[PDB]
RNA sequence: UGCGAAAGCAGUUGAAGACAAGUGCUUGUCGUUCGUUAUAAAUGGCCUCG
């Protein structure tokens, strides 16, 4: 997951997530949390969705 | 309840209806990097059979490693057997033994049966 | 997010004995006959050589005391249980008792006999009584208080007695082994001077040791046998040795994975370790320049670096040793809540591992073939790149100048069974990927000509191996 | 550590004991003094050298959502 | 009466801060402990303590959100490349057995300008186009650089540069209208 | 004697519509922002964010 | 694509519509349909907390 800083075109990264990112959102009055949907494309038989709520402060999984 | 996901095992507690763990049980490009483009054609090791002894303290896992395409050794699958053990208090299985190409080379382990409690106090298994 | 996985690149009993790495060879004037360890800290060990006895510091591994009063050759340096007192024998037959670390004063001197006194040992449970063995074939039992007559005079050996042992937990029992091949057990409680029973070794007895209260190991001739007194028969016997075994020592309850170890000298330059639990079976051995006459290991309670000492007839002494802002330090003992988040840094990664993590496929291959690179480690990086699916990618931007390092290793790796299959894959791609550059480069051409000769040689070996494999089936 | 009592109430058979936790926060407990022994010491769990556990981390600091890696 | 008499500190008192509304005093130092005392002037008992292993405290301060009065928070920093935030909202301060602590350690590409979080201050920024008001964490850089971060999310908002070595800074508010 | 009954849950629900992108997630965070509501294919789970457990 | 063992044994990869480009004709494409078991290439590589 890449946060592009548009002022300077920089970017912050959160790598090695559990699956490919289908959806991203900034969820809060002050952007406290990031809500992500992960896919886990390894399993071709089924689509394995996972909802991940990350704390924007330290990018730790607040709720998986 | 143990689900053999591809190259990983999902431990899921159906009483609470919550996942309790997700563990990688094989080598390979599993979370080292995100595969993109032709890297996405690679197949990680597949956990085919996963079984517990009657005592429940040992876990036997059978894996198939697929070679990359476009090589001379692109057709010689590698069959692996692994014996994992874990104390009840902790949640992470620790690998104790690893057997590469059991039964010979390129011969699958089609069946696995943990032994009954009578023989070796459930610390044996059969592979066929 | 998860931490990035790290790239994945004998017996425990052998691994313990492999820790005696540091080796020192000291030269003595004559054959070192006997070696003894002080039971007490610092556990200095004494070596008998020529006309002197030298005590070596455990930590310093150098001589700290020398007892040169002896006129003729010395035959023993055993300490007492307390370690204050050491006794020594002499060819003249005089037994001299000195205070340990005070060579000048001679606390007690006893004339055991006119013939040589080869063995002098302090009785383990009782400090006052000292045993002496002489070529007179009488193993007299002396007491420090009574220096004019022995307390008891054991007799009945028709040949030289050169081995005295005291059985733990049986202070009344005394064991003697003569060159008759007979090991005799005596009881001091009775009148004595006549064995309780005799054990036949069939070969001259060089050293008798009581490993445990009920088991005695007697090493004589080319074999050592363990005898149980309750059964009065040898339980087990080991004859792996070639020359005649000379000396034997036992240590128990030390920090090794093996609780107990039994070392036996060979007179062939071999001293090998035996564990009493596994039927006295071999686990380790060392080879020396010449025959070994004495072997010793530091006691169980060494309290520091362990020592292995071997004595050679040339006078060489071999030692192997197993070495053993005013508020910054508050640590929050009185506080309600302690919060810890510090995470130790991961173990330092090599150049090849860093390149793979950073997706530098070509540079990772280069780090594989560098001078002074382990062959096993070079195999992993090659296997990793194949597993990642990056073999052609690692070989795209290359020419003859940077292709030869890979081919050089392939020329050597093809011989190895482990790397034979890997070499085939990489060599297949480079030929399929650099066919045209091959024609216009002469140096590359010879790199294949020798490769074709070598790969042909492997084909002959594998065909040959199949043939021995075929006939081996016929035998079974 | 002993926590002093600054007030108490006793009605028929129950006794209400009051003490201060933190600085000035009053806490209360009701006990039946009739059944209490002659000398009785109430035991209370107060923060003292409490290791701080974050709900989003396990004992070793690995994030809960993260998957366990493979180690031989 | 002295504030630290009830529970003495094991180092110099590097920073002091009163709570904006409640009668509390916060202390910090190289002891690595955030001791909070209930200043009444006669007893001054200690409300709570939090030892931060390996995190010397050069400066600590309370923070109360200007819009959401229920939000209370403590920021502490030292000669380290990270900052700690301690949420005291609801019952976290006293009742909770555990402390809700977050570490700010990401500068979003501006690591070179910042060597240490030790010198920082907290202010209020009103996002005019939306009229929303939030807190900002101000830091001192290596070369005249002042790095400004979002107090809650920790995002890098903007940076200010002056010529010469930055020695100190302060914040002033100018009301415009209602 | 025997009887059949569903016990555990199923996959989380998504707005599986091809055109809509960025609005696939349907879960919502309470106004007090103390718990997250997630619809499943067979139930609706309310998780407390602070304790990371399914309160309801 | 079917079967099977992993080796292999058999069998497929058609038609229409629309758009673009070049010169009614040619080629290529399809977030278009019907039917059959049925190279890539926008300089673009994964965080910090010792």
């Amino acid at each position: 997951m890449s946060l592009w800083q548009l002022e300077t075109n920089s970017q912050q990264f959160l790598p090695r997530l559990n699956g490919i990112i289908i959806d991203c959102q900034v969820l809060g009055p002050q952007g406290n949390y990031y809500s992500l949907i992960l896919q886990m494309t390894e399993n071709n038989s089924n689509s394995d969705y996972q909802f991940l709520l990350l704390n924007a402060s330290d990018l730790t999984s607040k709720l998986s | 309840l143990y689900f053999p996901h591809i190259s990983a095992v999902q431990i899921f507690d159906f009483y609470k209806n919550e996942q309790v763990n997700y563990q990688y049980l094989t080598s390979g490009v599993n979370n080292s990097m995100g595969k993109v483009r032709f890297e996405l054609n690679l197949q990680d090791p597949i956990i085919t059979d996963l079984k517990f002894t009657k005592d429940g303290q040992w876990m036997i896992t059978y894996e198939i490693e697929y070679p990359p395409n476009d090589l001379l050794s692109s057709k010689d699958l590698t069959h692996i057997l692994k014996f994992w053990t874990k104390n009840d208090n902790e949640t992470n299985w620790n690998l104790k033994t690893k057997v590469i190409n059991p039964h010979g080379i390129s011969v699958p382990i089609t069946k696995i049966l943990p032994s009954p409690r009578s023989v070796n106090n459930s610390q044996g298994c059969l592979t066929a | 997010s998860t931490a990035r996985p790290r790239i994945i690149t004998t017996t425990p009993e052998q691994r313990y004995w492999r820790q005696y790495t540091s080796a020192q060879l000291v030269k003595e004037h004559n054959s070192v006959t006997h070696i003894s360890f002080n039971p007490q800290h610092p556990h200095d060990f004494a070596v008998t050589s020529s006309t002197r006895v030298q005590i070596f510091s455990s930590r310093t591994r150098q001589v700290i005391k020398t007892f040169s009063r002896f006129k003729d050759v010395v035959y023993s340096a055993s300490f007492r249980s307390d370690g204050k007192l050491l006794c020594a024998g002499d060819a003249t037959g005089l037994v001299s008792v000195y205070d340990s670390y005070n060579p000048r004063t001679i606390l007690l001197s006893i004339n055991a006999s006119t013939h040589p006194t080869h063995v002098t040992k302090f009785h383990t449970q009782d400090n006052k009584i000292l045993a002496t063995a002489s070529d007179d074939r009488v193993t007299r039992l002396w007491d420090i208080s009574n220096a004019y007559e022995p307390q008891l005079e054991l007799t009945g050996a028709t040949d030289y007695v050169r081995t005295l042992s005291f059985i733990p937990a049986a202070p009344h029992l005394v064991a003697t082994g003569s060159y008759d091949g007979l090991i005799r057990l005596y009881d001091t409680r009775s009148s004595g001077s006549t064995p309780i029973y005799s054990l036949n070794h069939d070969q001259p007895v060089e050293n008798v040791i009581a490993v445990s209260p009920t088991q005695i190991v007697s090493c004589g001739g080319n074999n050592f046998k363990v005898w149980d007194l309750t059964s009065n028969k040898k339980l087990y016997e080991r004859g792996n040795f070639n020359k005649a075994v000379t000396c034997l020592d036992y240590v128990e309850n030390f920090d090794s994975p093996m609780q107990s170890a039994l070392i036996a000298s060979s007179l062939d330059g071999h001293v090998k370790v035996f564990d009493p639990l596994d039927n006295f079976q071999v686990k380790f051995g060392w080879k020396f320049s010449g025959p070994v006459l004495s072997c010793a290991v530091s006691p169980s309670t060494a309290q520091g670096n362990r020592h292995l000492v071997a004595g050679l007839s040339s006078g060489l002494l071999a030692i192997r040793t197993k070495k053993k802002m005013r508020g910054s330090e508050y640590q929050g003992d009185q506080e309600h809540i302690i919060h810890n988040d510090k995470v130790r840094s991961q173990r330092r990664m090599r150049a090849f591992e860093r390149n793979i993590n950073q997706f530098k496929w070509s540079e990772a291959l280069d780090n594989a073939f560098v001078p002074g690179m382990a062959k096993e480690l070079t195999l992993t990086v090659l296997q990793e790149l194949r597993k990642r699916g990056k073999v052609r990618v690692a070989l795209y931007g290359r020419d003859e100048s940077t292709l030869e390092p890979l081919l050089n290793w392939c020329l050597k790796g093809i011989e190895d069974v482990r790397s034979a299959s890997i070499v085939a894959d990489w060599v297949a791609v480079v030929l399929e990927l650099y066919g045209n550059t091959l024609e216009s480069s002469p140096v590359l051409q010879e790199l294949m000509i020798d490769l074709k000769t070598k790969v042909r040689h492997e084909i002959h070996k594998s065909k040959e191996a199949q043939r021995i494999e075929g006939m081996l089936q016929l035998l079974t | 550590r002993k926590v002093p009592i600054y007030n108490a109430f006793i009605n028929k058979d129950l006794l209400n004991v009051s003490w201060l936790q933190n600085a000035t926060m009053p806490y209360f407990k009701n006990l039946q003094w009739r059944e209490i022994p002659n000398e009785y010491t109430v035991e209370i769990s107060l923060n003292w050298n409490n290791k701080n556990k974050s709900a989003d981390r396990d004992l070793h600091g690995k994030d809960l959502a993260s998957a366990t890696n493979y180690v031989e | 009466k002295d504030a630290n008499a009830s529970h003495p500190s094991h180092s110099a008192i590097q920073s002091l801060s009163f709570h904006p509304s409640k009668p509390l005093l916060l202390t910090g130092g190289y002891d690595k402990t955030l001791r909070i005392y209930h200043i009444d002037g006669k007893t001054n008992h200690l409300v709570t303590s939090l030892h931060l292993v390996g995190s010397p405290i050069q400066t600590c301060t309370f923070y109360t959100s200007l819009s959401n009065q229920n939000q209370q928070n403590i920021f502490t920093a030292g000669r380290r490349r990270y900052m700690h935030s301690w949420d005291l909202s609801l019952e976290n301060l006293t009742h909770s057995q555990t402390a809700k602590i977050e570490k700010f350690s990401r500068l979003y590409g501006h690591e070179s300008t910042q060597r240490s979080f030790e010198n920082f201050k907290v202010a209020h920024l009103q996002n005019s186009q939306t009229n929303s008001v939030h807190g900002i964490v101000l830091l001192q850089g290596n070369n005249g650089w002042i790095n400004i971060l979002h107090s809650t999310s920790g995002l890098w908002l903007m940076g200010c540069k002056i010529e010469g070595v930055i020695t100190d800074f302060c914040i002033d508010y100018q009301p415009i209208s209602r | 004697q025997y009887k059949l009954s569903v016990v555990s849950g199923g996959k989380p629900a998504l707005n599986n519509l091809s055109s809509v992108t960025g609005n696939k997630n349907i879960a919502r965070l309470s106004q007090d922002q103390r718990n997250y509501i997630i619809p499943f294919n067979n139930q609706i789970k309310v998780y407390s964010v602070e304790t990371r457990q399914c309160v309801k």
